[PDB]
RNA sequence: UUUUUUUAAAUAAUUU
RNA sequence: UAAUAGAAUAAGAUAAG
């Protein structure tokens, strides 16, 4: 390898990042390009706009913080040649800079913001999509760049040039961005009725999701989505059922006809859901609101198997949609309390204080998960609101815990959101049993606001 | 759950989590029946187990290993750009955010990559093993200390398990590397031979430190600490200082009296000590040995993904 | 070769065109939709780009702006388009976007009482035919032959002028050549008599002349590169036939709309040929457009 | 074996112990270069503190090529060093000299700063008449290395240069003239006038001062011929005696200027292929391709050329195996032996080629006989099944259409190259027809497939001429498309053409007019 | 399927 | 004391305001 120039060194990294992302992940090549990256330098020799710009992005894909030594010359050739990175490697210089959070990152990312600002009006279909993906992956908020790019996306897809995959970049692009616009979205459906046969299943269940999560409010849409995708549910896999649903739960309109035909194609395929597809299948019927017991009882059976495979959010999903619908599995429950309690470091700031909330409604009571969530509450308080912070207090009262260590954590955090912690109606009922539990004698404070 | 598809190379937000040891230094470890070669003379466990502490006598990483190593600890004093997973060690001394002449740090296995290999390093895990009469090795903790230019201090006389009363038996063996050429007049340790059975195998009273002071003074101090007999052995045996080469390491016993020098010369010196516990190894209290780590209980023995397993002769 | 084209402002598209015809927008979008996706089928074109909307509906004759004569880009004087003039700007930064000429030539430009208009010049092989009508004064065509007129036995280009009446259209909407020898021209008055004159200026030549229907607009890219795609109005199948007869491949395009508001095929598109800058003493890789290996089978 | 004294001092050096300045530094590592008896390049920690001491000195005192030698020399030995990057001069020091050393300290070092660069030209604006002539090239020259896109500034100092023509040597001309040339943006007006200059004083030119001349004139093109005429009847008289490289620079503009005198291109070459033993690969190279440019390679011409190239064709690099790939076909002649080393050579090289290379070596191998019964086509199917995931439009059916063409059989691959190819559309038919090709030679393939293959070829068949229509239909008979708006669509487009069904009308065409 | 784009803008108020 | 250049290439779900 010492033999190979540093213009091949990005292109063999280049060729196995995109092994490693799409062909499976394979340790083996992950091991191998970060052992080959440690080695490098972009020092003493020229080098391309282009062969530094995928040197960075190979090296930040593989887990290369911002302290690298490679990452560093990088980042310090884009500062002082800003104009060698032309539009075709903007978007590998965006997107390895999504995920570095520095100061040379963000002067780097704003430059190539303003940089892309300017010439919204050159691009052609690969640049435009290619772009709005790079900045959809870091999160800026330069609205009139936005609007920029999906005037040249309306104007490129007037003209009919975008391909299916084209169409599902950029949807999915702009709905992460929360980029509501109702022309662009109104183009792209259009665009894809035009392509007509061209996009698959494959390609179809993004562009819905996408659709839904956007939140554009239209039924004139959702009800021609639900049309064409009611004959691909037959072709349709277990995880492209799965996001069905919850695409269809995220629009919030009924078609029954369309949700019976998924249920029973669900039910087929009861033996390939994994763990994440069963918690968003759930997540899926709750938000929705359907009360269907006789899938319920399949996927609960299934999800008892899967247990170990059980990651915090799919628990913190699972456990919550089990819990709203009043559906007793004590074994389930049990295993998946254990399971919690095993991972609670795991636990994000939402999935901690609703995974204790579920299991505190129901009278479901562990201490191996209690003392284990409990314990890892205190780093997950400077992160919540105020009604998170009051669900998570009554939790933990539900838990009588009493050590002052975990508690102090909670009740500051909730004092300091005190007129947003009293000013919720549907927590009332849960304020007057968290002060009974403590008292006037726990946080004097509180519990004046509290008589006020 | 779903990693992003631009998400999928990366690594966990700790090192700790990453089972294993990553293939950076020098690729990935051997195989269960090819760890024979690193096994180091009995002799110099004899040395070891006579005078104190002992250097191994091979270099344990190449040119451009120290030199890779030593650009991790440039970059985790940065003071500028702060390092990231900086949160991820037990101690900074940039924590006021201002530092000082003395840079040290704590957990560093958790932050950087090459640091969190050398834990995993087969030529001082094997003798670290053997130092431990053929036991589970498990880490216990890291440190990096960096002494400036013309004005580093120096560490007065210390005993390391004099830090580390919470746990139960001595069951310990320090490892620390030399990541710059050093000398006495930058950063070269200075050890008392036969010192670590001098008290019953017990510990000597702390010393005291008064900083902003002339070198000499501070190495003068084992006189206050010591008594008659002590001050007999001192005399027949005086302390010695290793000069250490770019890559030499030295293990040193627990109870060996140890003090570092200060750097006189132009440049930075900066060194790495690792600490290692055999598998019989208990706690006395109740609560976490290390600040956010796991807690235990009463006589727990020690384990958990913060103190991973490195060896194992079985 | 790269084609540069501009999408129609969908809501200032004029309700009645000249002559107080009537257009329909949609089937305008619509056919200027297959119009680039023609354009982007053709072989020979590298790359088309697609300019942004602009207000006017003048904005859409995109090849006034300039001339390619040889390895020259002559730009127009910026007499009778003012209002035009900030447009022509907005089109040369795509010109340099796509690595096209810095700027082009203001030869023209600085003359005076120097009217030409853009299509009045045809490549004809080793030289160019130019109108000497309403468009194009006497003082354009001297600064034109003292420009590029050059005569020697080998390195000889020609300016010639075809005379025409007031109310002929512009040469290049009824003359041109395809592939390397076919001559296109109506079997109108003007076109007609142009071919005569050429004929009168150009004697000893042999070379074929194809009569297509008055008012089938077409367009065919003659150049270094031999093709032999004739784009042509739909309407007109003997033209179609006259063309195929000849040897060529006709490719028929929807042009009703961008008819009856006077705008042709020729007009409605910028053909330019870009180069790479050769650093040193460097040959760079041309694509294949032949066949290889013939001796072998 | 270090005695006392020796040790000693290698030892203060290793510690850092001795305060080494940029001079001492460099004098220690030009004497390590020159003198090898004491193995300072053997003793790493030495050459650590050297590099150490180096780093914390003043650099400013040496030249900037100075520090960048003892830069090169740290990273022989395997130290990552890099020169420290100079200051912008403030308040007093502004002067030309000072402004031209931050330029060329960017050139040697290679460390180029955009910043820096426009900076130092709006303080260097103000003061632009103090500078010397020689001082006027040697910016033009520094601004023209670092690919400077400040047109208006480098066009000043054009100017300013040409003002002071009776000063100047052919030497400072030339290298003007090549530098303004390499400039994307100086206005044409100043080319000219800069060309009128070099018209004049032609009889003074020296071999290099021809060189920077045919550079400047290749890099400008066709629009400076005329100039280039001057060129060519001024090296009339010294042709016979003139250097290969030379003879290759004349060759290169031949074929740019699409020079139209055949004498004076007849003899250049036959002077030429005279000393073209004495050219190195990429001359070599050069050449061949403009011999084949201009149509002049003869049996003789191409057998004494690739008797040269043969030479080299053993250790070729990647870049140049394609193109005397290239030049080998569409020539009468034969190179067998030429393309059997051309093709091992390619077959070494498997794994380094880039997604281009190898789609561009596939193609012109595809209709090579020879090529067929070669481990070439099966290795590089596999590297090509590799590289999918790389490979542009125009890499793709480079690519597929080798691969077709030399009976490659493999329905994984081209199945994976039609859906790679469905991820952006083919925009043209010639990019479409080899997945058809490659797909055709199974003859089966997923309904979806074909299914999005007709939706992609339907809008296509308008253009399409008659032999085109057929081969379509061939291959979407052999694939089983049973959709009826393609063959609609196929047989609309052959009415065009034949406008009834001829008696005579190949068998196959009357089924395509039944629109089965 | 026909919605809309093109400034150098600099006038809040406070003991935080 | 130290200065020569070549390549054109598109992956795709964060429990929202």
């Amino acid at each position: 390898v010492s033999h190979l120039s540093a213009r091949n060194i990005a292109t063999e990294a280049l060729q196995m990042k995109k092994l490693h992302q799409e062909r499976g992940g394979n340790p083996m090549l992950a091991q191998q390009a970060r052992r080959v990256l440690f080695a490098t330098s972009i020092a003493g020799q020229n080098l391309d706009a282009r062969s530094v710009a995928l040197l960075l992005n190979t090296a930040v894909y593989f887990g290369m913080e911002s302290d690298a030594k490679l990452v560093r010359e990088c980042i310090d050739y884009c500062l002082k040649n800003d104009k060698l990175i032309t539009v075709d490697v903007l978007p590998i210089v965006v997107t390895a800079c999504a995920t570095l959070k520095s100061r040379d990152a963000r002067e780097v990312i704003e430059m190539q913001a303003q940089k892309a600002a300017r010439n919204a009006k050159f691009l052609d279909a690969k640049d435009v999509t290619n772009i709005i993906s790079a900045f959809s992956k870091t999160g800026i908020n330069h609205e009139k760049l936005f609007a920029f790019l999906s005037r040249r996306v309306q104007t490129l897809a007037r003209v009919g040039e975008f391909e299916a995959a084209h169409l599902v970049i950029l949807a999915n692009a702009f709905s992460r961005l929360r980029y509501r616009d109702k022309f662009l979205f109104g183009a792209i459906a259009r665009r894809a009725m035009s392509l007509r046969e061209r996009v698959t299943v494959n390609e179809l269940v993004p562009l819905i999701v996408a659709f839904s999560k956007i939140g554009l409010k239209d039924p004139k849409l959702s009800k021609r989505f639900a049309t064409k995708a009611m004959e691909y549910v037959d072709q349709m896999n277990a995880e492209q059922v799965a996001s069905m649903f919850m695409a269809f739960a995220y629009f919030g309109i009924r078609y029954d006809q369309l949700f019976g035909v998924l249920t029973n194609r669900a039910v087929e395929l009861i033996d390939e859901f994994n763990a994440q597809y069963i918690s968003t299948t759930l997540n899926a019927f709750q938000r929705i609101g359907i009360n269907n017991p006789e899938l319920f009882d399949n996927l609960a059976e299934r999800a008892l198997a899967v247990v170990q495979d059980h990651d915090a959010r799919d628990i913190s999903k699972t456990v919550t949609a089990l819990a709203h619908f009043g559906l007793k599995d004590e074994e389930l429950f049990k295993r998946l309390a254990s399971h919690a309690a095993s991972i609670a470091d795991q636990f994000d700031a939402m999935g901690l204080v609703n995974t204790a909330h579920a299991f505190a409604r129901t009278n479901f009571l562990q201490q191996d998960m209690a003392v284990a969530l409990s314990e890892r509450s205190v780093y997950v308080c400077r992160l919540l609101d105020a009604g998170e912070t009051r669900r998570l207090l009554w939790a933990l009262a539900k838990f009588q815990v009493r050590d002052p260590k975990i508690l102090t954590p909670v009740f500051n955090r909730c004092l300091a959101l005190h007129y947003d912690f009293f000013a919720d109606p549907t927590g009332s009922e849960e304020i007057e049993e968290i002060f009974d539990f403590y008292g006037p004698n726990f946080c004097p404070p509180l519990y004046q606001l509290y008589i006020s | 759950s779903y990693v992003l598809k631009f998400l999928r190379g990366q690594l966990p937000e700790d090192l700790k989590d990453v089972n294993g040891a990553l293939g950076c230094l020098y690729g990935t470890l051997p195989d269960v029946d090819e760890f024979g070669q690193f096994v180091i003379s009995p002799d110099v466990v004899n040395s070891f187990h006579q005078f104190g502490y002992v250097k191994m006598p091979i270099p344990v990483l190449d040119h451009q290993q120290i030199d890779k190593l030593a650009d991790e600890v440039n970059e985790l004093a940065n003071n500028v750009e702060h390092h990231p997973k900086t949160e991820r060690l037990y101690a900074t001394s940039l924590a006021d955010l201002t530092g000082g002449p003395l840079f040290f740090c704590q957990g560093q296995w958790r932050a950087a990559w090459g640091m969190h290999d050398l834990i995993y390093l087969p030529t001082i895990t094997v003798a670290a093993s053997q130092i431990l009469n053929n036991s589970l090795v498990r880490l216990w903790y890291d440190e990096v200390f960096m002494k400036a230019a013309r004005t580093g201090p120096c560490v007065p006389w210390q005993q390391n398990y004099a830090r580390w009363q919470h746990t139960k038996p001595v069951n310990h063996v320090t490892v620390m590397i030399a990541l710059d050429t050093m000398n006495k007049d930058r950063g070269a340790p200075c050890l008392v031979p036969g010192s670590h059975r001098w008290r019953e195998g017990g510990l000597l009273p702390p010393v005291s430190y008064d900083p902003t002071k002339d070198e000499a003074h501070q190495l003068n101090t084992i006189w206050e600490i010591i008594n008659e007999e002590e001050g007999e052995m001192l005399m027949d045996t005086p302390p010695v200082t290793v000069d250490l080469r770019r890559g030499e390491a030295l293990l040193i016993h627990p109870l060996t009296l140890f003090a570092t020098h200060g750097n006189r010369s132009l440049d930075a010196v900066r060194c790495c000590f690792i600490h290692y516990m055999g598998e019989k190894t208990y706690a006395v209290q109740n609560g976490p040995l290390l600040p956010h780590t796991t807690k235990f209980q009463a006589d727990a023995m020690i384990q958990g993904p913060f103190y991973p397993v490195v060896f194992d002769p079985a | 070769l790269h084609a540069f084209v501009r999408s129609p402002h969908y809501r200032t598209i004029p309700s009645a065109g000249p002559n107080g015809i009537v257009v329909n927008r949609d089937m305008l979008v619509h056919q200027f939709r297959d119009f680039y996706k023609t354009l982007q089928h053709c072989s020979l074109v590298d790359k088309v780009h697609l300019m942004s909307e602009r207000p006017s509906v003048e904005a859409l004759r995109v090849a006034d702006q300039m001339v390619s004569i040889g390895a020259t880009f002559l730009e127009m004087p910026l007499t009778g388009m003012e209002h035009r003039a900030t447009e022509f700007m907005e089109s040369m930064r795509y010109v340099r976007g796509a690595g096209g000429p810095s700027t082009l030539a203001s030869y023209l430009q600085d003359t005076e009482n120097c009217r030409c208009n853009s299509g009045d010049v045809v490549c004809l092989p080793n030289g160019i035919a130019v109108g000497h009508g309403p468009r194009t004064n006497a003082v354009a065509h001297t600064t034109l032959k003292q420009l590029f007129e050059v005569k020697d036995d080998q390195f000889s280009f020609d300016v010639f002028t075809l005379e025409q009446e007031g109310d002929a259209p512009p040469l290049g909407d009824y003359f041109g050549f395809a592939g390397s020898n076919v001559l296109l021209t109506w079997k109108d008055e003007h076109g007609l008599l142009a071919v005569d004159q050429y004929q009168q200026k150009q004697p000893h030549t042999e070379m074929n002349v194809v009569y297509l229907e008055p008012g089938c607009h077409f367009l065919s890219f003659y150049g270094v590169d031999h093709t032999i795609d004739v784009l042509v109005q739909k309407g007109y199948e003997r033209s179609m036939d006259s063309i195929a007869a000849a040897g060529l491949n006709p490719i028929p395009v929807q042009w009703s709309e961008m008819d009856k508001l006077g705008i042709s095929m020729r007009a409605a598109v910028l053909p330019l040929k870009f180069f790479k800058a050769n650093v040193g003493g460097m040959l760079s890789r041309n694509k294949s457009r032949g066949a290889r290996w013939q001796t072998h089978q | 074996a270090r005695p006392s004294a020796l040790h000693l001092i290698f030892e203060r050096c290793k510690l850092n112990l001795v305060e080494f300045t940029a001079q001492d530094v460099y004098q220690i590592c030009t004497t390590a270069y020159n003198m090898d008896t004491l193995g300072m390049l053997q003793d790493p920690d030495f050459m650590r503190g050297l590099h150490d001491a180096f780093r914390r000195s003043d650099q400013t005192v040496i030249s900037p090529f100075q520090a960048n030698l003892i830069a090169d020399t740290f990273r022989k030995v395997g130290i990552n060093s890099m020169p420290k990057e100079v200051s912008v001069p403030e308040e007093d020091a502004i002067s030309p000299e000072s402004l031209i050393l931050v330029l060329r300290n960017m050139n040697i070092t290679k460390q180029r700063d955009e910043r820096k660069i426009n900076e130092v030209l709006k303080l260097m604006f103000p003061i632009l008449d103090e500078f010397s002539p020689t001082q006027l090239s040697l910016t033009v020259t520094e601004l023209a290395r670092l690919k400077s896109t400040n047109a208006d500034f480098v066009g000043k100092l054009a100017k300013r240069i040409m003002e002071y023509n009776d000063d100047l040597s052919a030497l400072d001309i030339s290298s003007a003239a090549v530098s303004l040339a390499y400039c994307p943006g100086i206005s044409h007006n100043i080319l000219y006038r800069m060309m009128q200059i070099v018209e004049e004083r032609m009889g003074e030119f020296q071999p290099e001062d021809y060189i920077n001349v045919l550079h400047a004139l290749n890099t400008l093109g066709p629009k400076f011929v005329n100039t280039f005429r001057k060129i060519v009847e001024c090296g009339l008289q010294h042709v016979e005696n003139m250097d290969a490289v030379t003879l290759t620079n004349y060759m290169v503009c031949f074929s740019t200027m699409d020079y139209k005198q055949r004498e004076h291109i007849d003899i250049y070459a036959d002077a030429l292929v005279e000393v073209a033993t004495d050219l190195s690969e990429k001359d070599l190279v050069m050449a061949f391709i403009a011999l084949q440019r201009l149509r002049l390679l003869s049996d003789t011409m191409f057998g004494t050329m690739a008797s040269c190239v043969i030479r080299y064709a053993a250790k070729m690099d990647p870049r140049n195996i394609a193109p005397i790939m290239d030049i080998c076909s569409t020539v009468p002649h034969a190179s067998d032996h030429l393309m059997k080393v051309l093709m091992d050579r390619a077959v070494e090289c498997t794994r380094i080629l880039t997604a281009n290379q190898l789609g561009d070596i596939l193609d012109i191998l595809g209709l090579y006989p020879p090529a067929r019964e070669h481990p070439l086509v099966q290795l590089f199917g596999k590297q090509a099944r590799l590289r999918l995931d790389l490979m542009g439009p125009d890499a793709l059916a480079n690519a597929t259409r080798g691969l077709a063409n030399l009976g490659y059989a493999d329905p994984e691959y081209y199945a994976q190259a039609a859906e790679t190819g469905f991820r952006y559309g083919f925009k043209d038919w010639t990019l479409l027809e080899p997945m058809l090709m490659g797909l055709s030679i199974t003859g089966q393939c997923p309904p979806t497939m074909v299914r999005v293959l007709g939706s992609h070829i339907a809008p296509m068949a308008r253009s399409m001429s008659l032999m085109e229509i057929e081969r379509a239909n061939r291959y979407l008979r052999r694939l089983g498309c049973e959709d009826d708006f393609v063959y609609k669509a196929m047989a609309s487009r052959v009415l065009q053409f034949v406008k009834e069904v001829t008696p005579e009308m190949p068998e196959d065409l009357q089924v395509l007019l039944q629109r089965g």
